Parts: C-alpha cells; structure tokens; sequence
C-alpha cells in the first residue's frame, strides 16, 4: 500500500508459491514483521523471475482481517497504480473476531471462478499480497500460507 | 386520489399503518423481516409516504428470482383492504397506493402511496441504512466511509484495495455490524438527520 508497509523479496530459483513458503517462514521477515507491529496494513511483494500465469490462489490466514492479491509486470517499470488485481480484497475476520481473536486462521480457496479473469489471464512476474487488520494493528498479523496453482 | 398523495402523513398514522404491515406479513410466516425506513425511521413527526423493506432468509443474492414473496405480501394486503390500488407491479419493489381502515361512520383516511421492495437477505441492513437516510447523513457516512478504505452503496459495503478495486461484499447481520467495519460509534436509526 505504501513502501514502508511493503515486503519486497526476489524469489529467485523458486516459483511464487516457494517463495511465500519461504517469505513466511523467514528470520529476515518476521523481524521486519515485528518492525512493523501497531500497523493497520502491511504488503509483502514477490519479485518472480519468471512472469507465471496464475490459475489460482489459496489462502491461509494469519490474523489479517482482509487479504488482497494484485499483480504486475516489471518490463517497462511498474508503480503501484499499476497493479492489477487478481484476488479482489477478501474478508477473513470480521471486526468482532479481530478484536477477540476468534477465527484468526481461516482458510480460503479462490479458484479461476473467484479471481478476476481479465487478470488471471495474463502472466506476471510481481505478485503483491496485501493484508488488512484495522481493528487489531498490534498483533502481528498477516498470512499462514498462500499458494499460488500454475498449468 | 392527486391531491392525497401530496398530504403528510402523522406519524401517528405511519404507526398504524406500520401495525398493519408488520402484522400482516407476520401472519403470512414470521421469518419475513419488514422495517418501515425513510423519515419515518428517522422518526419524523410526518411523512411523505411510506416506505417499507422487505426479506426473507430464503431469498438471498446467490439464490434463485423469488417475486412470490413479495407478490404474496402484497396481495394479502389487498385482501385486508390496506392497499388500495397498484401503480407497478415488479418483481423485486411494489409501487402503490394504501389507506388505513375506518369505521361505518367514521371519516375515511386519504389514500397513501407506499413502496415495498423486497431484498435479498444478504444485502438487507445495507438496504435499511440506505432508505432510512437522510440523504445528508447517508452522504457523510459514505464520505467517512471512503476515508476507512469502504464502499457502502444501496446494497453492500466492500472493502477498497490498494488500488481502489472495491472487494467482496462483506457479510452484515445488523446496521450496527456497517458501523463497526468503518470504526464510526454507531447512529441510532433516530439519530441520523445528518
Ligand atoms: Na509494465
């Protein structure tokens, strides 16, 4: 959302999905994480070095009250206004379970059906997830998972 | 009649024509839910006319076209003589005429116009906010409501990416539930001349 909220990596020989796995799991994000404690949004982007047509996505909350997946394409530069969405913003707490904890951990499938298909149909190589926890910034929220499914 | 529709209705009157409505559509199965909105809601000592919103659990945005639920509504309040005439006739909102009842003797009340729109479940509390107003107050609380990262239009609130694509329509049980999304203290149905 801004560059401050924003987790850049490249995931090199790694496709998306690799990458995320390893993104979530790593020292390196957890501290920034932590740096980030007390805000109501953060973004992590994946840098692919491959452009891969994204068939779709599979989510596993960690505590994030939305999630949003945009993607773009680094060829001729890409600003933020540039992203395309492809999993529009999803709702995985709602402000009472925010606030009491409760449900912290769903998971969603989104499949071509769910995705925006103008999107899913072209390949990209900047994967952006954003998630959304306005009503409990202090926890250390964000995903469990998400898995991105390719032909 | 012309001139009668362009008489105010006490909101005494608007109370028994709520009786009436409720009562009725109770009658015909209690899961229906109807809330008469507008000014009335707002609890305006008159009204323009009578503006009543109606669901059921079984009709949601996913499920199939279901105009019988509001057709038989519409048609029990003919047969207990409350509306008096049709001007459309849809499948989704009722445009017409009603009048409360009188006594042999006693002096016959004027003819009322009286919308009545069915709304799928999933999208009713947007839909009581929305035709409870004001106007100005609905125009405030999108503003605040945009400020939040939200759109709330006639039928849903949906969160705004970081791009400005609004998302999913987010699941509300009550107004209060809207309120709570964008972080305002709740108005009171009463409470919302601005
Ligand atoms: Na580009």
């Amino acid at each position: 959302p801004e560059i401050r909220l924003r987790h850049v990596v490249s995931c090199s020989s790694q496709d998306s999905t690799h990458c995320a796995e390893n993104l979530l799991k790593a020292d390196t994000y957890r501290k920034w994480r932590a740096a980030k404690a007390g805000e109501k949004t953060i973004s992590v982007v994946l840098q692919l070095e491959k452009e891969e047509q994204i068939h779709s996505v599979d989510i596993g909350n960690d505590g994030s009250a939305f999630v949003e997946v945009l993607v773009g394409s680094s060829a001729g530069g890409a600003g933020e206004q540039d992203y395309e969405v492809l999993l529009v913003t999803s709702s995985f707490m709602s402000p009472s379970e925010s606030r009491s904890g409760s449900n912290p951990n769903r998971v969603r499938m989104f499949g071509p059906d769910k995705l925006v298909r103008a999107a899913a149909e072209k390949r990209w190589d900047r994967v952006k997830i954003v998630c959304s926890q306005p009503y409990s910034k202090d926890s250390p929220f964000g995903l469990s998972f998400v898995r991105f499914h390719s032909p | 009649y012309f001139e009668d529709f362009e008489k105010r209705i006490p909101r005494e009157e608007m109370l028994q024509m709520q009786d009436i409505v409720l009562n009725e559509v109770k009658k015909l199965d209690p899961e229906y839910i109807a809330t008469v909105c507008g000014s009335f809601r707002r609890g305006a000592e008159s009204s323009g006319d009578m503006d009543v919103l109606l669901t059921h659990p079984n009709f949601t945005s996913e499920s199939s076209k279901q105009p019988k639920l509001l057709h038989r509504v519409v048609e029990q309040l003919q047969k207990v003589r409350f509306i008096t005439d049709t001007l459309s006739k849809g499948e989704t909102k009722f445009m017409g005429v009603c009048q409360l009842p009188s006594e042999n003797d006693e002096n016959e009340y004027p003819h009322r116009r009286i919308d009545i729109r069915l709304i799928p479940k999933d999208q009713y509390y947007c839909g009581v906010l929305y035709f409870t107003g004001s106007d100005i107050f609905n125009k405030n609380m999108r503003a605040h409501a945009l400020e939040k990262g939200f759109t709330i239009n006639e039928y849903t609130i949906r969160p705004l990416g970081v791009t400005g694509v609004a998302g999913e329509p987010l699941p509300v049980d009550s107004e209060q539930d809207i309120f709570d999304y964008i972080q305002w203290r709740y108005r009171e149905p009463k409470d919302r001349s601005e």
